[PDB]
């Protein structure tokens, strides 16, 4: 395996690359070589904490600083025609950071939000400031310092430097926050039990059906006993809302009785009133080895949630599916507008989104693509909603603090966020403020299942960049 | 080789006198051979060994010499490696008759389908495309002066380029014309796209777009004033809408597709606009300008084929010039932008693309469209099983000595080893191309070569090649240096509308675009999850099309309208006018409605309201297709509704229907059985007949039923011996159209079930190619009148392929009502006789449904009942029309006793009086045994009691015996079965012989029972315990018929319809009668039954199918099949069907389709009891 | 829970870089626990309190019960000399397996050239490279050399 580390990186991409290539003239090539090479061991690192780093870990190889070296020698040969030196200012940086944004890093990219990533990380690192004297590669280093610049400009002096960088490595290196390696670290903890609960279940095979049957009761007293419907009539099938709880209730309550069958069917089977079938065997098999079942798997879910954790989901989805039933019984129209609703609760938040915004248009007579989202989060309980402005709770804004519905950058690994208030304006064409900043809104911690993207507003003079190099995100469930 | 054709002899001396020589040899020897066919006698031949290697030697040299020969040959004219070896030695043999050389041009070049001779084939005079587009030459090539082929072919090529050039310079300099006109006036516009051909049309287009932007950039470069760049997007804005109102006016279909091509281009061009002044740009030399892909003409270049230089970024190619043809362009979406980039970067640093990404992202479709943009001909190699070894090395080296472009289509669909040589090879001629990039070698004088077929291949600078890989994957890592992967993804809808919607005619396109696709989104979600479902790219094709359809209809209607009145026309004002978003609704109307449940109809008035506000969709009813539905409807004894009347739903489904086949020639009819599917299209396509005076054919076909080898023919593998199967023999003979069948309306009715398999083919059928290819080769093109139809239960298995290429219409069970069944089986009783006021028999029937009337009403007896028995328990599935045809058939019989008893007491007719009793009292028998005939005996009796409390007849007086157990005579007093069971003394020689039936009153009742269902011919069906009398029950009612030949057919799990098809050639003959071929019985005068043992039994397809069932169906419904040696029409004559199943419930037992159970009455033959046994025994 | 509300040095360990090192006394025993014992049950403690440190005392737990230095040879570089010169037998191939954008033919040149040993680089993805590796390895198999397969 390759010795992980910004300076391990940094020394096998200067090894790689020749050193008369290095030398060609202009004398520039040699610092836009380390440009290349430091930006190459920064995103390559961010792969390993994905995914606040990445949000899929992608192929970043040997192939695309191949490529950025090419484009780096050509556009900087054709710059300078020969001139043993050119000014910083010369120097095509428009032309390089497009085409590293665009072909030789970003076509991988597929997320919008790791292209943002990138392009951020390009237009911090190429640029003209990269040739002066206090450039600073990354901020706020190991708590408090700044990783400054060699200011050599000879193939030997930056890998001097290279080798004198200090051992002590902390994501802040790559602009992560420091708990990113936290995470990082409580994450292979947990896979080190698993693998090694693996090894100690193949040696408990050289009792399980009773243990199985209490499992099964405990998931039964866990899940509520069951799920009313919603009444459908002639004046609450216009309302989109109210279409969108009859889809989750009748979701919610088919997934409900598969599941306390199924329950009831492996209690049968443990007692001894019931034989193994097939998919009865399968089950059983997945209930004892802690696997999720397919067939119990219908609304999406963080990739290795374990059954434990699902039927505690489950019982709290539906123990809200109930809520919302005993507001539509009361009345189907008032009550689902002025509901609070937990969007990781709902098995489909998008759709929550998308009722919202049809609601929205309904009530104002406006097209759906005229409205915009807008997010007041208010700390009030149970404050008082407007005529458009809806209610979402239980959203956990990821590596910043919202104060007066204004972010600053925080070290803690996530904060609640009481009452965000989504909110449906009609759409201006006025451009991007420079302090709003985009946050996507993930549904869970995997980052893979993006809902809608929220627009913030950056408090005091924190850096939208930073917010991007940081990975700032919102998400619907813990 | 040598004598398949007489012009090698020529070509090729002393080698063919050499061949001629070895031949004589090896006929002699051969000759030997035959007269001593021993092998011990051949090998004692004198010498044969040494003979053998001798021959071998001999012919190895001759045809090693014919190899050099047919190099030397492609060496001369370097686009001879795309044609195989046998091709290029016709095209050698025939150089005289030019008219067999038309077939290798569309191999060898891009788009010369053919080209164009003098007279007498004297000199060449220009080429053509498959699309018929003709560029004739400036200066005609002359085959009398160049006789050799590889002589004048070369000239071909050259004048080709040279003519595409110079007419590229024309072009140029009248789009300057125009633009220094300010305003383009659409005459001279579209005067100036009929005079030059798509490609350079859309060159000229580009290339004046590229010049004026960098006019404005110059001018406006060391300022804010934007004016320049807002002027190229007005201008830009206004060619589009010139060109909208042009494609919306009537045009030939070739200024269409230019039309088409340049609106494609032109949103493009306005995007880029657009992105340069949001993104300010100052000055042409910013990266945001360089970015893009740009045009330089320069008419200063003496090199006419070097005038065009097409730049982006760093790279900066020329055109090849290689005329492409009519090929519908790609929407360039800033997705295919950054596309173009990395594979244009990578062309220039001399690496080869490589594109990646799921499937249907359009990979090879940019790579191609990138290498048609740079004028280069793109070879697109498909590697899914079709690959080769021995050509490919041949290709190469065309692709090397000519500069065209190769792009691999999923290249991970090779096996290992073919993997491996291909990238062996790849990555010599990319090293070979790589080795141009250096400084070192004198590029002005630099013959890189490559090692191709163990020879030096000078590669041009301008070939490249594109591996495109499908993950799940990894590029080849010998390669992996040399190759720059990409990630494409899915494309964008919006830009694909806003193209499609502007090649409409509708002029606000980008609304309506920005307006559509996300209605199409929000229906996919909000809408129920149904099977027939589609709501893709395909669906939003259609619902365009038939927008842009609707939008002309308008504008002829309003032109006739004018035209009628004594005002003036302008259809300029005309399309002005009419409203868009109207047009657009109306359209989405008429095509999603009729594919949406009844509970999603209003889900879609509500998204439509919200995504289109304020607009509503008013349905035109079709007054003469109405009238003529009506009278169909009469004379097919069909009721006919005007909306929110009995039979409203079904005319209003008949009528979407029919706006379905107007849209789409490819079309479904999914819905539950017994919904009205098969009456909608039949009566549709007899209107239409009937209207329009075209006369419709209606080719029904079973495609489970025959497998699909049989279905789309197969090729012999010997001698290539092609096949016709069903579909292509219908489609062959509507094409050759022997009897005048292309002025008809053919539809090819697939009646059965879709699977991924059978429609596969069909695929490229129903898709808009409507081309059936064959592996023979033959292309069968799908005429214009013909329409596939396909009346499917359910899509449960089908694929999303069929789903989205097929026009869906749902076809829900409230469709068709039990009033409406009813009103359609008096209708056929009182009008229709059985036998044959026409007969006394039809007079007896007409009393029989006047008596019968009261019970046949909207909340009758009947529906009462068969609501209860809905309400019970069955052994089979209880379907509404398994009871209704039971009933109807047990009334038919009620009747022909009422006939019978006419007939034994001629001088004392039927007394009305006891005629309605007989009647009254046989509805009740009939209800019973037709609701809980198939249901257990407490099931029986409940059913029995709810008829007591419901009904008026009077009924039996008994105080505890159920009235099933009541059988009631010609008189129309009851009387019990219990009267009917003789206590018979069986014989001691016949103890428990297979035929004795000691008389029980279940056997007594399931006798007469069998008896009018086997007279009605009927397939009735028994179920009950294995073990019961249902085989013993069956063989005394046929004991009791006088003529009733039996067949047992005992069906296993793997029962394919061979068995059957087999029994069938045993005891029947294939008559051919005057009216059609006709299966019969051998032995005349007596019904076949082809008693089916096991008939649950057979076990499905892998998609839920029971192939032998639906073939039984096939031949119960439509009264015969197809026979697959002949392709034709088989009616049945004398056959008739029962079955002896299991329940369903019992292991094995597959349970039967409700499109078979509908035909089939089914009877619950129990075991006898205690009391019954102890009788019996 | 009672010794965590009534432990106020608990938060300074909690909010600590290394809690594992100097985890709390929290559990309680009738007789002193052996030190493996008081290696798992801080093993507990940090699993329920600090997971992320849990990696670091599973290496202090691992280190109690075998030794210290039981994983400070992997930290060492490979000692390929050693394993290719004995415990690996002549017909047993080497089976260096690298993780996808890594090469590990540099360690086995390098090798080769420090004990001066002839080696046979061969590319196995050739189709000829396919006779040639089994040439190469025909040959060897009784001249004594290492073969490499790519
Ligand atoms: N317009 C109509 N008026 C009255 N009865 C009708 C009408 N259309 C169909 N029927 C009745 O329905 C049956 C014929 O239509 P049916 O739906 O059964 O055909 P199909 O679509 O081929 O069936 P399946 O879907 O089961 O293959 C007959 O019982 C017929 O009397
Ligand atoms: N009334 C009866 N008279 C004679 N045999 C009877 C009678 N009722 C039942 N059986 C017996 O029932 C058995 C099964 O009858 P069969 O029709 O062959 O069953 P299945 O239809 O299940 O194959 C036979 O042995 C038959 O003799
Ligand atoms: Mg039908």
């Amino acid at each position: 395996e390759p010795p992980p580390g910004v300076k391990a990186n940094m020394l096998r991409t200067f090894s790689s690359i020749p050193v008369s290539r290095i030398c060609k003239s202009p004398n520039e090539r040699a610092r836009l070589y380390f440009l290349l090479a430091w930006f190459h061991a920064i995103i390559q690192e961010r792969l390993r904490y994905a995914p606040l780093g990445w949000s899929k870990k992608y192929e970043f190889g040997e192939s695309d600083l191949r490529s950025a070296c090419d484009t780096v020698d050509t556009w900087l040969d054709d710059t300078a025609k020969g001139r043993q030196n050119i000014s910083p200012d010369k120097i095509p940086w428009s032309a390089l950071k497009t085409l590293m944004a665009q072909s030789i890093y970003g076509g991988r990219v597929d997320n919008e939000f790791d292209q943002r990533l990138l392009n951020t990380f390009l237009e911090r690192l190429f640029t003209t400031r990269s040739f002066d004297s206090e450039f600073k590669l990354a901020c706020k280093v190991d708590g408090h310092k700044d990783i400054q610049m060699p200011d050599g400009i000879r193939r030997e002096e930056f890998v001097q430097w290279v080798e004198l960088l200090p051992d002590t490595q902390t994501p802040s290196w790559l602009g992560l926050p420091n708990n990113a390696e936290r995470v990082l670290l409580t994450t292979q903890g947990v896979d080190m039990i698993s693998k090694m609960l693996k090894m100690q279940m193949l040696e408990d095979e050289d009792a399980w059906m009773r243990t199985l049957h209490t499992t099964a009761s405990n998931w039964l007293h866990l899940i509520p006993q069951t799920l009313s419907h919603l009444k459908r009539t002639v004046e609450n099938i216009k309302d989109p809302l109210f279409r969108f709880f009859e889809r989750e209730v009748k979701m919610g309550a088919k997934l409900l009785q598969d599941v306390r069958q199924d329950l009831a069917d492996v209690v049968q089977v443990c007692e001894g009133k019931k034989k193994q079938t097939n998919y009865l065997r399968t089950l059983i098999n997945e209930l004892v080895k802690g696997i999720l079942p397919r067939s119990w798997s219908h609304y999406t879910v963080p990739a290795g949630m374990t059954v434990i954790q699902w039927v505690s989901d489950f019982s709290e989805r539906i123990k809200q599916l109930q809520n919302i039933s005993l507001a539509a019984a009361s009345g189907g129209a008032k009550e689902l507008k002025n509901i609070h609703v937990c969007l990781g609760g709902l098995f489909v938040p998008e759709a929550y989104i998308t009722a919202t915004r049809q609601y929205v248009a309904q009530a104002n007579s406006w097209s759906l693509e005229e409205l915009c989202l807008e997010v007041n989060v208010t700390t009030s309980q149970g404050a008082t909603l407007d005529a458009c402005s809806f209610g979402v709770t239980g959203l956990k804004l990821q590596g910043a603090t919202c104060n007066n519905n204004k972010l600053s950058l925080s070290n803690a690994i996530s904060t609640a966020l009481p009452l965000t208030q989504l909110r449906w304006v009609k759409q201006t064409n006025t451009e991007k403020k420079a302090s709003v900043v985009t946050l996507p809104v993930y549904l869970n911690f995997t980052r893979a299942d993006l809902i809608f993207t929220v627009d913030f507003e950056i408090a005091t003079k924190e850096d939208p960049r930073s917010f991007y190099e940081r990975g700032v995100a919102v998400l619907c469930t813990e | 080789i040598f004598t398949g054709s007489a012009d090698i002899k020529h070509l090729l001396p002393v080698e063919t006198q050499r061949f001629q020589s070895i031949s004589t040899e090896f006929l002699a020897l051969m000759k030997k051979v035959s007269k001593s066919p021993l092998v011990m006698d051949v090998l004692n031949i004198q010498g044969v060994q040494r003979s053998l290697e001798r021959l071998a030697d001999l012919l190895g040299k001759i045809q090693k010499a014919l190899g050099e020969y047919l190099e030397r040959e492609r060496s001369s004219f370097p686009r001879f490696y795309f044609v195989g070896d046998e091709d290029l030695l016709e095209i050698i043999g025939n150089s005289k008759n030019v008219a067999k050389l038309q077939k290798h041009f569309k191999k060898m070049f891009a788009g010369v389908s053919s080209i164009i001779l003098n007279e007498d084939n004297s000199v060449v005079l220009g080429i053509s495309s498959r699309e018929g587009e003709e560029v004739m030459f400036k200066t005609p090539v002359s085959i009398t002066e160049h006789p050799k082929i590889n002589e004048w072919l070369t000239l071909v090529e050259k004048e080709m380029r040279v003519t595409l050039a110079k007419l590229l310079a024309e072009s140029v300099t009248e789009v300057e014309i125009f633009g220094k006109a300010t305003s383009i006036d659409p005459n001279t516009y579209i005067t100036w796209i009929d005079k030059y051909q798509a490609q350079l049309v859309v060159l000229s287009a580009q290339i004046a777009w590229s010049e004026n932007v960098e006019t404005a950039l110059s001018s406006m470069g060391g300022g804010g004033d934007a004016a320049p760049l807002h002027s190229v997007l007005s201008n830009v804005e206004v060619t589009l809408n010139v060109l909208a109102d042009s494609v919306l006016m009537e045009q030939p279909p070739l200024r269409r597709r230019k039309l088409e091509h340049l609106i494609t281009e032109l949103v493009h061009q306005r995007d880029v606009t657009r992105s340069l002044i949001k993104s300010k740009i100052d000055n042409a030399k910013s990266f945001e300008w360089l970015s893009q892909m740009r045009f330089y003409f320069d008419p200063k270049q003496t090199d006419v084929l070097q005038q065009l230089s097409i730049q982006m970024a760093n790279a900066k190619f020329n055109y090849g010039f290689e005329y492409l043809g009519v090929q519908d362009k790609l929407v360039q979406t800033p997705l295919t932008d950054r596309c173009y980039l990395t594979m244009t970067q990578a062309l220039e640093a001399r690496l080869g693309g490589s594109p990646f990404g799921p499937a249907g992202t359009g990979k090879t479709e940019s790579v191609k469209a990138l290498g048609h943009q740079l004028g280069r001909f793109v070879l697109v190699f498909n590697c899914d099983e079709t690959f080769d070894f021995q050509a490919m090395g041949r290709i190469f080296v065309g692709l090397c000595q000519v500069g065209a472009w190769g792009c691999f289509d999923e290249f991970n669909r090779l096996e290992e080893r073919m993997l491996s040589a291909v990238s062996q090879q790849v990555q010599c001629i990319q090293e070979a191309l790589r080795e141009h990039s250096n400084p070192n070698y004198d590029k002005t004088s630099a013959p890189i070569t490559c090692e191709l077929l163990n020879k030096q291949v000078k590669v041009s600078p301008d070939m490249a090649i594109f591996i495109t890989m499908n993950p799940g994957s990894n590029l080849p890592d010998n390669l992996k240096k040399l190759f720059r992967s990409l990630a494409m993804t899915k494309p964008d809808r919006q830009l694909i509308a806003q193209v499609m919607l502007y090649s409409q005619g509708f002029r606000t396109a980008e609304v309506l675009a920005n307006k559509i696709v996300p209605f199409f989104k929000l229906c996919d979600e909000q809408l129920s999850s149904q099977s027939h479902y589609d709501f893709g790219l395909r669906a939003l094709k259609s619902v365009l099309v038939s927008a842009g359809n609707v939008k002309r209809e308008r504008i002829q209607k309003i032109k006739r309208e004018k035209e009628e009145r004594g005002e003036a026309v302008d259809e300029g004002e005309i399309a002005e006018n009419l409203p868009e978003q109207e047009i657009l609704i109306q359209s989405v109307c008429e095509t999603m409605v009729p594919k949406l449940v009844a509970e999603d109809i209003p889900l879609l008035f509500s998204l439509l309201s919200d995504v289109f506000p304020g607009v509503q969709y008013h349905r035109g009813e079709m007054t003469a297709l109405r009238e003529e539905l009506k009278k169909v409807c009469q004379e097919m004894y069909l009721t006919y509704g005007d909306g929110e009347e009995v039979g409203g739903m079904w005319v209003e489904k008949v009528l979407q229907l029919y706006q379905i086949t107007q849209i789409n020639h490819g079309l479904m009819m999914v819905g539950p059985s017994g919904s009205g599917k098969s009456m909608a299209w039949r009566v549709l396509l007899k209107a239409l007949e009937r209207l329009e005076g075209v006369e419709g054919v209606a080719h029904i076909i079973d495609p489970k039923a025959i497998s699909k080898d049989h279905l789309y023919g197969t090729l012999d593998p010997n001698t290539r011996e092609w096949t016709d199967g069903l579909f292509t023999h219908v489609l062959r003979k509507i094409i050759d159209s022997v009897r005048g069948e292309l002025q008809k309306r053919q539809w090819i009715v697939f009646d059965g079930d879709v699977d991924p398999e059978w429609v596969e083919n069909l695929n490229s059928v129903l898709d808009d190619n409507k081309l059936l290819t064959l592996p023979n080769g033959e292309r069968l093109s799908l005429p214009p009148n013909v329409r596939i139809m396909f009346e499917v239960q359910d899509l449960k298995y089908a694929t999303l392929a069929t789903v989205s290429r097929c026009g869906m219409v749902w076809f829900s069970e409230d469709v068709l009502s039990t009033d409406m069944i009813f009103n359609n089986f008096l209708a056929r009783l009182r009008s229709i006789p059985l036998d044959e006021a026409a007969s006394p028999m039809l007079q007896i029937q007409r009393d029989a449904a006047t008596i019968m009337q009261p019970y046949f009403t909207s909340n009758g007896l009947v529906t009462k009942a068969l609501e209860h028995a809905f309400q019970l328990e069955h052994i089979m599935d209880l379907t509404r029309l398994r009871c209704l045809g039971s009933l109807f058939s047990m009334l038919h019989q009620a009747c022909r006793n009422v006939a019978q008893y006419n007939a034994n007491h001629p001088d004392f007719p039927m007394q009305i009086e006891q005629l309605e009793r007989y009647i009254q009292r046989y509805l009740v028998y009939a209800i019973l045994w037709s609701l809980s005939g198939d249901s257990r005996l407490k099931m029986r009796a409940e059913l029995g009691e709810y008829i007591r409390r419901i009904t008026t007849v009077p009924l039996p007086t008994a105080p505890n015996i159920p009235i099933i157990d009541y059988e009631v005579s010609i008189s129309g007093e009851w009387s019990p079965w219990q009267a009917k069971v003789p206590q018979i003394e069986v014989e001691t020689h016949k103890v428990a012989a297979p035929d004795v039936v000691v008389p029980t009153l279940d056997t007594v009742r399931h006798e007469a029972l069998l008896y009018t269902w086997l007279a009605e011919h009927k397939p009735l069906v028994l179920c009950g315990p294995p073990g019961s009398g249902k085989t013993m029950t069956l063989f005394s009612a046929l004991r009791a018929l006088p003529d009733m030949e039996v067949v047992g057919l005992n069906f296993s799990s793997a029962t394919t319809p061979e068995l059957l098809l087999k029994t069938f050639d045993h005891y029947c003959e294939y008559r051919r009668t005057p009216n059609g071929v006709v299966l019969a019985p051998v032995q005349l005068g007596k019904w076949l039954v082809l008693f089916c043992d096991e008939i649950n039994l057979p076990d499905m397809d892998k998609y839920g199918t029971q192939r032998v069932i639906s073939f039984i169906r096939q031949m119960v419904e439509h009264g015969g099949f197809y026979r697959t040696s002949d392709q034709t029409w088989v009616k049945l004559e004398r056959i008739q069907f029962v079955g002896a199943c299991n329940p369903p419930t019992d292991p094995g037992r597959k349970p039967l389709s409700h499109r078979f159970l509908r035909h089939v009455p089914v009877v619950y033959v129990d075991y006898p009891g205690p009391a019954s046994l102890t009788q019996i025994y | 829970i009672a010794k965590v509300q009534a432990d106020e040095q608990f938060g300074i360990w909690l909010d600590s870089s290394s809690p594992e090192q100097t985890v709390p006394y929290l559990w309680s025993e009738e007789t002193p626990a052996t030190p493996i014992g008081q290696a798992i049950h801080r093993l507990l403690l940090i699993q329920a309190f600090r997971p992320d440190r849990l990696l670091a005392m599973a290496h202090m737990f691992v280190s109690t019960n075998l030794g210290e230095s039981f994983m400070s040879i992997m930290e060492q570089p490979l000692d390929l000399t050693h394993i290719v010169g004995t415990e690996v037998k002549p017909n047993t191939p080497v089976l260096m397996c690298s993780v996808p954008g890594y090469d590990a033919s540099g360690h086995v040149e390098d090798l080769a050239a420090e004990q001066n040993t002839q080696i046979t680089s061969i590319a196995i993805g050739s189709a000829e490279g396919f006779n040639q590796a089994d040439k190469a390895i025909n040959t060897a198999v009784k001249s004594g050399r290492w073969v490499m397969l790519k």
